[PDB]
RNA sequence: GACAGCAGGACGGUGGCCAUGGAAGUCGGAAUCCGCUAAGGAGUGUGUAACAACUCACCUGCCGAAUCAACUAGCCCUGA
């Protein structure tokens, strides 16, 4: 394996090259599988998003073709974890900032980015018995009629904070939105142009 | 064969007996190591009959003789073939000697294989010698010498043991 | 809304889901007697079960799957009184019923518009897989009809 | 009972490859024993959990 | 199989001087100074730049495991740069079990005495390398501060605290007591 | 642009199928595909009784040029 495939592989990608000749480059660090297939099954009507390996550093070789314009501009700019977007319909500077939608509250231990994450006083709805985690981390609750309630009001995880895992269950049962993140788009290419997006862009 | 000192190479040539079931023997020939003719003749005998169908007493050999070194003023770079026997089994084995001459790289060879593997003269059967160029030696060894501009000293070098008197006030220092 | 994924019988043989529901209070045995009329007839198999509450009521509402239902479209019914003869008799065609199936199939398999999905369906059974005159190792590559007339 | 700390202590004291012909304690990631009273074997086990 | 020489490559901050009278080395710094002998190994150290500090740990012929050696004088060259620059900084903390540990400084923090020990009533005195400091941090609970310039002598001042607090006759698997080393850095921060 | 190292992902059909003392990859029996694809093996293990977390094959970011596996025989070591 891996020659052939490699080649159908470059295949595609002077497929898209030679169809599709305006693209935005993303960067994906933060992302799972799930956030993937909803990013392609919300965006199935317009761009294809493409990421790769460091063979997405092919179009030096496609300028080796001898049929290209000053394109190799995009060159340096494959440079940690980025990935094309191909289009053909915009024309129209809507995209993508209409479509950037935030991650339904995936929590994982090992972020530290942005914020801080406060619990307020509420019903929490949980049963029998759920006060392990709190009772390991240390919260003053109360028992009110059925769900259980909090007396005080008191910040769990800092910035820059690492999260543990019993942290990260009992924010997961007690359903307060956590660390969301998705994708950042760097920069556009649309027909031979450079963009500095600070701020030129949409 | 007992390879002692070095080794000296011999083209042997040989052939059958004029019979009147068949004449003109085609008359092969071989490249054989070995210290001295006698030795060549016999190796070469050994060899042949493990060959073709051939016996000393049904043959004989039509010339022997000596092979000196085309370029013995040349460095140069030797692969040798072996078919040695080891206590299990015997084995095949490639190896590289830097070496000037021919007879001097199947010396090493014979010394070397001598050393390391405990393989006896009785084992050891060249299978054939080729003079390899620059660049397709397989030896890192060799490879590593293979450096223009090449540097190293002599650390640590002593000598003359009791050349010197036996009872001296020196001490002696090194390099 | 609760979810569970399990049938034979009715059962309540003092054993149930319950857990989240005590919190509410609604069902104790009147949410499992009205899930028997609203399971009854159909079928006699596994199927997927979730209940929405709103203070007093159970409403059950049964997302087809589709293996569930790919062994539902099998010889009914079959449930106990002389069964094991063996487990895996299926001799169906399903000619246009799976393709109604994947037709119903709205929001749950992140697809393409009904291209692969024949394949996908082909593929993922286990005692049936096609009609009895062909076979599914040639349905990867045969024909690539209804992925026009879906959309 | 900080488990963190507890953590600490497994990693100090438990996640040790153990060998079944030498009984040396060596390391989490071990090939050998580095005893020579085996012969440097590769017959090496977990330290047993609960 | 006799390999010609292999070389080690050391630069040596503006901050701190080197000098060798042969295979002796002698780093001064703002951190005191380090000095240690290689005499048993037989590399040859040599240094060149005109204030560019740039030092060399060439070894010629040798065998496999001295080209494993040459190595090994290239990390602790290494490692006295680290330690006279930024010095080495050891956080124990206290991992305890029913019985607390009361760990107290003696004789000017080099005499580590360490009492209560899972009930034993024995007072354990552990003194310290010649060259180490001791300290019991603040801010935080049961850690332990050992601060020093040679790595060797900080980290064996760490493994005889550390085997000093061990639990004898029992299982080493419950009763998970003793004052493990838990960070291993540098006193200057942020380098 | 590999080997090791650090960091991230490791899904959807599907809690698939034979089982109900559980199986929702992880005692077991038979198998074995498709989509998204940057890539996920109807899953190499650890577990919580199971439901879930962790990890691995596989993939990608930095690094930078040699790396990995199985046999074989000479010395030495264990077996002694
Ligand atoms: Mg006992
Ligand atoms: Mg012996």
């Amino acid at each position: 394996d891996r020659a052939t495939w490699k080649s159908n592989y470059f295949l595609k990608i002077i497929q898209l090259l030679d169809d599709y000749p305006k693209c935005f480059i993303v960067g994906a660090d933060n992302v799972g599988s799930k956030q993937m297939q909803q990013i392609r099954m919300s965006l199935r009507g317009k761009a294809v998003v493409l990421m790769g390996k460091n063979t997405m550093m092919r179009k030096a070789i496609r300028g080796h073709l001898e049929n290209n314009p000053a394109l190799e501009k995009l060159l340096p700019h494959i440079r940690g974890n980025v990935g094309f977007v191909f289009t053909k319909e915009d024309l129209t500077e809507i995209r993508d900032m209409l479509r950037a939608n935030k991650v339904p509250a995936a929590a994982r231990a090992g972020a530290i980015a942005p914020c801080e994450v406060t619990v307020p006083a509420q019903n929490t709805g949980l049963g029998p018995e759920k006060t392990s985690f709190f009772q390991a981390l240390g919260i003053t609750t109360k028992i009110s009629r059925g769900t259980i309630e909090i007396l005080s009001d008191v910040q769990l995880i800092k910035t820059g904070d690492k999260v543990g895992a019993s942290e990260a269950t009992l924010l997961n049962m007690l359903n307060i939105s956590p660390f969301s993140f998705g994708l950042v788009i760097q920069q556009v290419f649309d027909n031979g142009s450079i963009y500095n997006p600070e701020v030129l862009d949409i | 064969m007992k390879a002692s000192g070095t080794l000296r190479e011999y083209k042997v040539v040989g052939r059958c007996l004029p019979t009147p079931k068949c004449h003109t023997p085609p008359l092969y020939r071989m490249r054989i190591f070995a210290p001295n003719h006698v030795v060549a003749k016999s190796r070469f005998w050994y060899f042949v009959s493990q060959l073709k169908k051939m016996k000393k007493s049904s043959g004989e050999i039509v010339y022997c003789g000596q092979v000196f070194e085309k370029s013995p003023l040349r460095v140069k770079n030797f692969g040798i073939w072996l078919r040695y026997d080891s206590r299990s089994g015997t084995h095949n084995m490639y190896r590289e000697y830097r070496d000037l001459t021919t007879a001097g790289a199947v010396t090493q060879c014979y010394r070397d294989m001598g050393a390391r593997h405990r393989a006896r003269a009785h084992s050891i059967q060249i299978m054939k010698v080729e003079e390899i160029a620059a660049s397709k030696c397989r030896r890192p060894a060799v490879k590593q010498f293979h450096d223009s501009k090449i540097k190293f000293p002599l650390p640590h070098r002593v000598l003359r043991r009791q050349h010197k008197p036996r009872f001296t006030t020196k001490r002696p220092n090194t390099f | 809304v609760y979810l569970r994924c399990t049938g034979g019988e009715v059962g309540a043989t003092s054993a149930l889901a319950p857990k989240i529901g005590p919190l509410g209070l609604s069902p104790k045995k009147v949410g499992d007697d009205i899930a028997k009329a609203t399971g009854d007839w159909k079928g006699l198999r596994i199927t997927v079960k979730l209940t929405i509450q709103n203070r007093q009521a159970q409403i059950e509402v049964v997302p087809s799957a589709s293996a569930l239902i790919i062994k539902a479209l099998k010889e009914p019914p079959r449930d106990r009184k002389k069964q094991k003869n063996i487990k895996h008799s299926g001799n169906i065609t399903f000619d246009e019923i799976v393709n109604i199936a994947r037709q119903m199939r709205h929001r749950s398999l992140a697809r393409e518009l009904s291209g692969t999905i024949k394949e996908i369906l082909g593929t993922a059974q286990s005692v049936g897989c096609n009609v009895d005159g062909r076979h599914p190792h040639d349905i990867i590559d045969d024909i690539n009809s209804g992925a026009v007339e879906c959309p | 009972i900080e488990p963190s700390l507890r953590q600490l202590a497994q990693k100090y004291n438990c996640d040790k490859m153990i060998c079944r012909k030498c009984y040396a304690r060596l390391h989490p990631r071990a090939v050998n024993c580095r005893k020579k009273k085996c012969g440097h074997t590769n017959n090496l086990r977990p330290k047993k959990k609960v | 199989m006799k390999t010609i020489l292999s070389n080690q490559t050391v630069d040596i901050p503006e901050n701190v001087d080197i000098t060798l009278k042969g295979r002796t080395v002698i780093v001064k710094g703002p951190r005191g100074t380090l000095r240690r002998d290689f005499n048993h190994i037989n590399v040859e150290l040599s240094l060149l730049g005109k204030k560019k500090k740039r030092l060399r740990v060439d070894k010629w012929w040798g065998n496999r495991k001295e080209l494993a050696t040459v190595r090994t004088i290239c990390s602790h060259v290494q490692n006295m740069i680290k330690g006279v620059t930024l010095g080495f900084r050891y956080k124990m903390r206290s991992v305890y079990a029913h019985f607390p540990i009361n760990v107290v400084i003696q004789e000017n923090g080099s005499l580590v005495e360490i009492r209560n020990f899972l009930g034993e009533k024995y007072i354990r005195r552990v003194r310290m390398r010649p060259g180490v400091a001791c300290s019991v941090s603040q801010a935080q609970k049961d850690e332990l501060i050992l601060e020093g310039n040679d790595i060797e002598l900080v980290s064996n001042s760490a493994a005889l605290i550390q085997q000093a607090t061990t639990v004898k006759n029992k299982d080493i698997r419950k009763f998970l007591d003793g004052i493990y080393v838990s960070e291993k850095g540098t006193v200057q921060q942020a380098d």
